[PDB]
């Protein structure tokens, strides 16, 4: 009774081991990173989330990551 | 049937009503390391002091109350501390990245703990746990150092094997090939070649008898 | 794969060289060529330590001196160019003008001057022609990896035309897995033949360079005197030629046993194992022959570390005193260490390689041996508890009454059984001798029996840990399916009443710390005994005397090495037995302080530097996210250091008290 | 990942599914024993290799195995809090 | 119908006799099957029925259970006269050590008696055997 | 005595300290490679294209099968229906195909997951 | 010197030094050209370890490979 088809093998369950199919967001959020905000009248802010345009760090270790699964291994329902 | 929750990702949602009131504490997760998250959202009809999986302590709402956490370990020991407290409507979600909910510990909406219909056994194996199959019999195969995954045909096989390989003075010795016939590959039928390779097998079978009963 | 944490460098670390358990070696085939490869550059790395030994001692060193005086000089190791070193005033190791230099406690200057090297020339000669011999051993690596490669490009475009070509799949490995024609060509040619030409080599250049006069070679240079030359305190050069002579007839003999190139004549191992009292076993699993080869090697190195001693093979040898001390624990170090091995690897073999019958079936001797596994560790825990409480007992009995100041009240025993062997073999000399062997028989007395039965107890309890790891290693009452499991892992769970140190690796790990209690019980043995004959054999009878006689009185020396009164050439002796102290310590923590501690602190000094203000901004932590060692890492680098330690700590002692 | 498998000795009683601390058991219908059901392990992903089910298990010996996997070690399996892999 | 465990254990086993007897015959191919490994190098079983073959004793195969007796006989005579007199009776350790040479009889002979042993136990195999 | 010292002062830090600082640094830029060590870490695209190239190989195409070696699987299979044939219970159902399948299947989704990384 | 040892205090032991160092430049020079064929030669080795066998070679590398008689008889000997 699980929606969840494993891309690999659809005989077996799906890896997850879950029954139902995840939900997506109306907007995906965007890559952000924590940095202060001059506010202009002399005040500061320590933690303000501003959008970043790509990776944080361009490493291929760190951009082969997608998080669908453990491995990346969930088939195209986990997005 | 089951609906998931919004359930905004927490950098979004600075100040909710949802969130209980809590103490706060560097147990918390780090928002500048890490983006993966887990969402507790249960439903309480008085408000109940509880231990945050995450430091200090905290007072669950009455209606609706909402946590977030770095594990889904933090998740479901505060799942079973409201259990505890008789909070069976609790829920837990994975949230990406990106914002996609995933419905997590009540997968089916039924606690694991209770039989469900529609729930077929997974990594079950069909015999006792010494039944597994020696590892030193499945070398250099698919399950070259896992003999705990090898399915229950390729157990039985095994088996079957090392039983026939104990009766030593009956057991057919494999010809030693002539690499003298050796032809490319461009260079029939696969029923015919079957046939041959039977043909040439019984000759050798009767020539081993020849040169065993010479001398017996 | 991306996602990883620091423990990633030791998981394959602790795999490096485990072929066996590489992704994408498919087959026995691919197995057998990289190990054969890698013997290839292993011999190439033994042959550039030869050369660089020769090429050490011919440069920096002083063997053409040496040589004139052998008695009193002393061999120089090598040069010491260290900047850390004072410049203001001359060190220790020079002469107030000269370049710094190690005396040498190797013997290779007696090794070199009795194999007939007379000139720093021959040594230069040397040194290129074993530097070229590497040369050699890594292109034949190279020329078999390409062979190999040629007979599976072969295979794959010719196909026998049956189906039956799938058989070949077997055979492609058949040079370096087949075991009768590699057993008569070793045992002919690697052993007997090679002892022939050492035979040779002696004949013509050790026996002139040792005798001033010339007299072509001739049987006058084989001989069957004994004992030691007076002249060279060493066995007579000629009687070890006629050794190799007869070693090598007999082996080349030997040699034609088995069925190597044709199958008209020898006969088969797998005929002799089936028809033998061993049923038979998987000749074929590597392990189980690195295991037997390994047991054979710690035999003979044991052998040689006695024999080295007792027949002193090398001129001027004895004279050394520090060298022999040196080469006796050295090579008695490497011969635990190899039996230790043969066990370990004898239990991996049973836990990847063996193919156990059905339960009921007891056909092989791995299963006769399965079936009474728990009456073997019985009665060898029997004896171990035997040994123990008895040596113990009796040197705690001396040592009360000792320090009561009673000698006469202690219990020795005399050791009747060891003299009546020894006046035996004592017997059959003097009867020869009637148609010197110095070292070959020792005084013998109750301190020695004492000593012997606490290196019998020594190794009982060894093999009794290593016999548990290797018949437990399959399943065990505790943990019946311990065969799915790897070798090494790390626990079962706190269930169960806890499982800590479960796996056979485990035992090899407990093992290990006795292997080095029993070594480090007969070096004592052996360098009390050396060191002072007379004192050992009236004070060894109890332990304050090792404590006190042995320890404590011969460290002075290394202590006193640099103070504030200055220095002397063991000041690195006693650096390094500081430093050797300070790894055995750093060892406990490992082996003392475990994993979850460990991993805590970590998170707590990840989330230190993840909130530091310049950091956090580069360093996220996900790409090897630092993490504490897992258990059998950690259980593994503690052995490590308690091994490093306790091994490098000794040497510097022997040295000082016996220069 | 670790391996969590589950024999037929299982008799149902669910300690294995409640002792788990990351929710990866769960009962199943069955027929094998007289409880009519047996644990099953679906989100191995999650398992982190605690061995509670193990300790909690009552057959004589174990009808739930955890075989613990050092060389596939993920985020979920090692519990990794401060640095994220996703 | 409904399968049940009890027939589950039976197709088991079914499945295992014959499948094993299957493994024994030609029809299955594995490496454990080769010549130098478990099965018996072909044409010369060396145990039969329990009972060491001919084979065992290889070239020799061919000789009678009674001139095998007498050449064991023959050797360890020869042998044990050989060794008691170059050991005891005739000790020739003073003679080499004055210069001569050994009484190569001795030597050569002296080697007979472990091939005296070898062929008792050949003696025994053949006649048992029925040869 | 002691003029080959030249040769030290050259040697001793270009082998105890330049040296090793390479292969350190080289080292630490080859952990963050694709495959850093492809032959122990599993999910490697380097180690997932050497299995693929042995399957290509004739010989080795499936000798990973743990059931590879039936010279004859028909002849195989038609015995062991006999052989049910005439072991089978009274009113019995279960085909020897049909089991041998179901015996063959099983459900275990997250045996070498890590695949995926490498395709 | 500045011996520590009692033995060699004793027994009046020394190290003799020579007056001229054993080898010269050339001598030197030589032995570390033959290091350096050592050197190259184990790289490539170390090269060919690190990569193991390819069995695609069959698909594009020229020939059509080779078994030596010898190794041929070895193989139909058995093992
Ligand atoms: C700050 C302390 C210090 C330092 C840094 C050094 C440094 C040195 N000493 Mg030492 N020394 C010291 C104190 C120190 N000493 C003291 C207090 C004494 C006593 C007075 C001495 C006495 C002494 C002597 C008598 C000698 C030295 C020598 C040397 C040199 C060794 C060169 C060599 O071959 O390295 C090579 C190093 C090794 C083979 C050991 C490596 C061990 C580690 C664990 C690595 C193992 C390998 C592993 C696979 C990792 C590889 C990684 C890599 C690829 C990146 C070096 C310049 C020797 C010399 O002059 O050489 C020319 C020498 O003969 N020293
Ligand atoms: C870690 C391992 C190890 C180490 C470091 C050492 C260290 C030592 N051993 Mg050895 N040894 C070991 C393991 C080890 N051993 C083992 C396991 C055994 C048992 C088999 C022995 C048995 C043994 C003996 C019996 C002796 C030593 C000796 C020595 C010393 C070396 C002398 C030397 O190199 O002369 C320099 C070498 C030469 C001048 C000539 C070497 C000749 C060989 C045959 C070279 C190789 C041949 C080449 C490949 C042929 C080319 C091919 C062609 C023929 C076709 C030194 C203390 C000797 C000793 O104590 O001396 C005082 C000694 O007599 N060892
Ligand atoms: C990649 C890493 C690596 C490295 C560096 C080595 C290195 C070595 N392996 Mg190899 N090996 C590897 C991986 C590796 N192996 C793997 C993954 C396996 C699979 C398990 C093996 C399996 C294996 C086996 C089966 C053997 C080796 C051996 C060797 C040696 C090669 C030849 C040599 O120089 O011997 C130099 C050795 C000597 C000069 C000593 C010779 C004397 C021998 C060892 C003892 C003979 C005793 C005899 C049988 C009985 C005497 C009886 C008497 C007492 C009466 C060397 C120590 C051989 C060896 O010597 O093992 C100890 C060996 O037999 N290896
Ligand atoms: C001085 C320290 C010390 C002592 C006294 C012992 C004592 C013992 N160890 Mg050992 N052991 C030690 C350190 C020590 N161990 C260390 C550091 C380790 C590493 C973890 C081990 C690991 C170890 C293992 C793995 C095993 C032993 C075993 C034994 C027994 C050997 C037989 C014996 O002597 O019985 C006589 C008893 C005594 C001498 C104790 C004194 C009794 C009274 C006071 C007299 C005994 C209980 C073996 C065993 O249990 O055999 C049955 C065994 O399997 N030990
Ligand atoms: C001599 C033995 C020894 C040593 C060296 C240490 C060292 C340490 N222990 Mg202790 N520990 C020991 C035994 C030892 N332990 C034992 C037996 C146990 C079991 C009970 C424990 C249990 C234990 C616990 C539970 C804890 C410690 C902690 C510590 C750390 C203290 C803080 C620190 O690092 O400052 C001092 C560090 C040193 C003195 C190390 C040596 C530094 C030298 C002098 C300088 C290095 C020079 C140079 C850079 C070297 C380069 C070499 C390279 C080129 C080859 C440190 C790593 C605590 C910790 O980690 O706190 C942060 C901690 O929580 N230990
Ligand atoms: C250890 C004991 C032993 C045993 C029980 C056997 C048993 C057997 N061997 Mg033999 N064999 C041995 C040792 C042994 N061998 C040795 C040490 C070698 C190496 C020389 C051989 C080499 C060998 C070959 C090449 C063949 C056999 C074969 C046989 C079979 C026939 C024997 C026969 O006819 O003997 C009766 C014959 C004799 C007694 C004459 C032997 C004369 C030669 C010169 C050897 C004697 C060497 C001597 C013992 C050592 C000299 C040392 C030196 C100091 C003088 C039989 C299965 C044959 C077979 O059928 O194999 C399948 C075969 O082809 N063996
Ligand atoms: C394995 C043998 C060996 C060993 C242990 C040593 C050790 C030493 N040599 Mg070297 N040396 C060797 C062979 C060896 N040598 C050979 C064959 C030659 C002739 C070319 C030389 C020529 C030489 C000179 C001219 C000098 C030294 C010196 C030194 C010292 C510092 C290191 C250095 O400068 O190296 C420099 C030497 C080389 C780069 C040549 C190659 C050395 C060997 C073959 C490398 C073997 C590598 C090993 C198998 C694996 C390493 C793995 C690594 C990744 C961890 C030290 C005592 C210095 C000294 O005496 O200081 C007081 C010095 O001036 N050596
Ligand atoms: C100097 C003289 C005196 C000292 C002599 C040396 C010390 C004594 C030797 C140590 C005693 C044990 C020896 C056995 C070795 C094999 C054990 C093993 O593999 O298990 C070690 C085990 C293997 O790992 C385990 O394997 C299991 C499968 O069997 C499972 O997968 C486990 O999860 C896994 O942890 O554990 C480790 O992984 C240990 C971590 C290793 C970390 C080392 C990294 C740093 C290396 C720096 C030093 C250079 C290395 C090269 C040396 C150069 C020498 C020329
Ligand atoms: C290219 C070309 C052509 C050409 C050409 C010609 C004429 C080329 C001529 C080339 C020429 C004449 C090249 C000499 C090299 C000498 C060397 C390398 C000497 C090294 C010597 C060494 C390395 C010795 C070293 C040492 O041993 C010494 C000596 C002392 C010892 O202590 C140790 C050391 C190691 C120090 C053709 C044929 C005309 C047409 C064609 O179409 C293209
Ligand atoms: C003199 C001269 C010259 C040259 C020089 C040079 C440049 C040198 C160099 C040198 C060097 C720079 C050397 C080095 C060496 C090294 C070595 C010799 C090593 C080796 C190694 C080995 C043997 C091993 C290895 C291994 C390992 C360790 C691991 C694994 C893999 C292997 C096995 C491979 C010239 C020509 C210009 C001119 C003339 C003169
Ligand atoms: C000290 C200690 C630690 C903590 C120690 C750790 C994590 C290792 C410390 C790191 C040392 C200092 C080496 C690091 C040096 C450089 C960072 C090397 C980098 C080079 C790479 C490319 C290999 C444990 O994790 C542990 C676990 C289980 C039992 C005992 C213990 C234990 O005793
Ligand atoms: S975690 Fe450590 S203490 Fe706990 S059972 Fe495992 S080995 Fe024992």
């Amino acid at each position: 009774s699980s929606k969840w088809v494993n891309p690999e093998d659809p005989e077996m369950s799906h890896p997850s081991g879950l029954y139902v199919l995840p939900l997506k967001p109306a907007k995906p959020q965007e890559n952000y990173i924590y940095t202060w905000k001059k506010g202009e009248d002399g005040s500061i802010e320590d933690y303000v989330k501003t959008p970043f345009k790509g990776p944080e760090r361009a490493a291929d270790y760190y951009t082969q990551r997608k998080g669908n699964g453990a491995w990346d291994h969930w088939g195209p329902q986990g997005e | 049937e089951i609906v998931v929750e919004s359930i905004p990702r927490p950098e979004d949602l600075l100040e909710s009503p949802k969130f209980p009131m809590f103490e706060g504490s560097t147990g918390g997760y780090m928002s500048r390391s890490t983006r993966e998250r887990h969402a507790i959202t249960w439903t309480a009809k008085d408000q109940n002091k509880f231990e945050m999986p995450t430091g200090g302590f905290a007072i669950m709402n009455k209606g609706e109350n909402l946590c977030y956490f770095r594990k889904k370990e933090q998740c479901i020991s505060l799942g079973k501390q409201l259990r505890k407290m008789k909070i069976e409507n609790y829920k837990i979600y994975r949230l990406k990245k990106d914002g996609t909910v995933i419905f997590m510990h009540p997968a089916d909406g039924v606690f694991p703990e209770k039989v469900n219909k529609g729930r077929v056994q997974v990594n079950g194996r069909p015999f006792t746990i010494r039944g597994n199959p020696q590892q030193s019999e499945l070398k250099w195969t698919k399950y070259h150092m896992k003999s705990y995954e090898a399915d229950p045909l390729t157990t039985l096989f095994i088996k079957a094997r090392v039983m026939a390989f104990q009766d030593i003075p009956n057991l057919f010795a494999l010809p030693q090939p002539n690499m003298e016939e050796m032809v490319p590959v461009e260079e029939y039928t696969k029923q015919e070649y079957t046939t041959r390779l039977m043909e040439a097998l019984k000759r050798v079978q009767d020539d081993r008898k020849a040169k065993e009963a010479k001398s017996l | 794969n991306g996602r990883c944490a620091t423990s990633r460098y030791l998981q394959v670390m602790g795999s490096i060289h485990d072929i066996e358990s590489y992704f994408a070696l498919d087959n026995t085939l691919s197995l057998n060529l990289q190990i054969f490869t890698a013997h290839w550059g292993h011999l190439a790395i033994i042959l550039m330590w030869i050369s660089g030994n020769l090429y050490h001692i011919a440069s920096n060193a002083n063997y053409s001196l040496w040589i004139k005086n052998p008695i009193p000089s002393m061999p120089i190791a090598h040069n010491i160019w260290d900047p850390h070193f004072t410049s203001s005033t001359s060190t220790p190791y020079s002469h107030t003008t000269t370049a710094a230099v190690l005396i040498a406690y190797s013997g290779i200057y007696n090794q070199l001057y009795t194999s007939g090297f007379s000139t720093v020339n021959q040594i230069y000669k040397a040194t290129f022609a074993f530097s070229c011999l590497a040369v050699i051993s890594i292109l034949l690596a190279k020329i078999h990896i390409r062979t190999h490669s040629e007979v599976l490009h072969n295979s794959a475009t010719h196909a026998s035309q049956i189906p039956s070509f799938f058989q070949l799949l077997y055979f492609l490995d058949v040079g370096i897995s087949s075991i009768n024609i590699r057993l008569n060509f070793h045992t002919g040619v690697l052993v007997g033949f090679f002892s022939i030409a050492y035979t040779g080599h002696l004949l013509d250049v050790a026996i002139p360079a040792s005798r001033a006069p010339l007299s072509h070679t001739s049987l006058s240079y084989l001989t069957f005197f004994g004992g030691l030359k007076s002249d060279t305190a060493s066995l007579y050069l000629t009687d070890i030629a006629h050794h190799h002579l007869a070693i090598g007839v007999i082996f080349v003999y030997i040699g034609h046993l088995y069925s190597s190139c044709s199958t008209a004549l020898g006969t088969y191992i797998r005929d002799m194992l089936y028809t033998s009292a061993i049923y038979m076993f998987q000749i074929k699993s590597l392990h189980l022959a690195l295991s037997l080869a390994l047991a054979g090697c710690a035999v003979l190195t044991s052998a040689t570390a006695q024999h080295i001693y007792s027949l002193t093979p090398y001129f001027y040898l004895s004279y050394d005193y520090v060298t022999s001390v040196t080469l006796y624990v050295h090579h008695s170090y490497i011969a635990s260490f190899l039996a230790i091995a043969s066990h370990a690897h004898a239990a991996i073999t049973l836990v990847r390689d063996w193919v156990a019958p059905l339960e009921l079936e007891s056909s092989c001797t791995i299963a006769r041996i399965h079936t009474h596994k728990a009456a073997i560790i019985s009665h060898l825990s029997w004896v171990s508890l035997w040994l123990g409480f008895h040596t113990l007992a009796i040197y705690s009995h001396n040592d009360t009454n000792m320090a009561f100041g009673s000698p006469s009240k202690q219990i020795l025993i005399e050791p009747t059984n060891a003299q009546l062997i020894q006046e035996s073999s004592g017997k059959a000399l003097y009867s020869f001798a009637i148609n010197s062997f110095g070292s070959f028989i020792y005084p013998i007395g109750p301190g020695d029996l004492y000593v012997h039965h606490a290196i019998a107890l020594g190794l009982h309890v060894t093999v009794l840990i290593l016999l548990k790891g290797a018949l437990e290693a399959r399943g065990s009452k505790l943990m019946p399916d311990k065969m799915e499991h790897s070798f090494g892992f790390s626990c079962d769970g706190p269930g169960r009443g806890g499982t800590c140190d479960i796996s056979a690796w485990d035992c090899f790990y407990l093992a290990m710390f006795w292997m080095l209690n029993t070594n480090a019980w007969i070096d004592f043995y052996f360098h009390y005994k050396y060191l002072a004959p007379r004192q050992f054999s009236e004070s060894s009878t109890y332990l304050e005397s090792w404590f006190r006689d042995y320890l404590w009185f011969n460290s002075a020396p290394l202590i006193r090495a640099y103070s504030a009164l200055g220095t002397n050439d063991l000041s690195v002796q006693a650096w390094f037995f500081l430093l050797t102290h300070l790894a055995w310590a750093t060892g406990f923590m490992f082996l003392i302080s475990w994993r979850g501690y460990w991993q805590e602190l970590i998170d707590i000094i990840l989330y230190m530097h993840l909130k530091t203000p310049i950091l956090i901004d580069l360093w996220n932590g996900g790409v090897y996210t630092p993490l504490a060692l897992s258990i059998v890492q950690a259980r593994f680098i503690g052995l490590v250091h308690f091994t490093a330690g306790l091994i490098l700590t000794y040497p510097p002692f022997i040295i000082s008290t016996t220069s | 990942s670790h391996a969590v498998k589950i024999y037929d000795t299982c008799i149902g009683c669910t300690l294995c599914v409640r002792a788990c601390p990351t929710d990866v058991l769960e009962m199943v219908p069955a027929t094998v024993n007289a409880a009519k059901q047996v644990a099953s392990s679906p989100r191995v992903e999650d398992c982190v290799g605690c061995k509670r089910c193990e300790t909690a298990c009552p057959t004589d010996f174990l009808s739930i195995r955890v075989y613990l996997q050092e060389n596939e070690e993920t985020q979920y399996s090692l519990g990794l809090d401060l640095a994220d892999w996703s | 119908y409904k399968e049940t465990p009890a027939d589950e254990r039976l197709f088991e086993q079914v499945y295992l006799q014959y499948t094993s007897e299957y493994m024994k015959g030609p029809m299955y191919w594995h490496k454990d099957k080769l010549q130098g490994s478990l099965p018996d190098y072909p044409g010369r079983p060396m145990i039969r029925d329990g009972k060491y073959t001919p084979y065992v004793l290889g070239n020799l195969k061919s000789f009678s259970s009674n001139e095998l007796a007498f050449l064991s006989m023959l050797f360890f005579g020869v042998g044990l006269y050989g060794n008691l007199q170059f050991n005891y009776y005739d000790p020739q350790w003073a003679k080499v050590d004055a210069g001569g040479y050994f009484n190569v009889s001795y030597i050569v002979e002296s080697l007979l008696l472990p091939i005296s042993f070898f062929m008792h136990i050949a003696c025994y195999i053949q006649k048992q055997n029925g040869k | 005595y002691g003029d080959n010292r030249k040769w030290s002062a050259v040697l001793v830090p270009l082998t105890t300290l330049v040296f090793p600082a390479v292969a350190m640094g080289s080292f630490v830029l080859y952990s963050f490679q694709e495959d850093a060590f492809w032959r122990l870490v599993p999910g490697t695209k380097r180690a997932a294209e050497a299995e693929k190239a042995w399957r290509e190989h004739p010989l080795f195409k499936d000798s990973k099968d743990p059931m590879f070696g039936l010279l004859n699987p028909d002849d195989y299979e038609k015995g062991l229906e006999e052989a049910w044939e005439r072991a089978k219970p009274a009113g019995s159902t279960v085909t020897v195909k049909d089991k041998l399948k179901q015996l063959s299947k099983q459900d275990s989704p997250h045996w070498e997951s890590w695949r995926s990384l490498s395709a | 010197r500045v011996p520590g040892g009692k033995r060699t205090k004793e027994l009046g032991l020394v190290v003799p030094i020579p007056e001229e160092d054993g080898l010269t430049d050339g001598q030197i020079a030589a032995l570390f050209v033959v290091a350096l064929v050592v050197l190259i030669a184990a790289v490539d080795l170390a090269r060919s370890l690190y990569f193991g066998l390819q069995p695609n070679k069959f698909k594009t590398a020229k020939g059509k490979g080779s078994i030596t008689p010898f190794m041929k008889r070895l193989i139909e000997n058995g093992f």
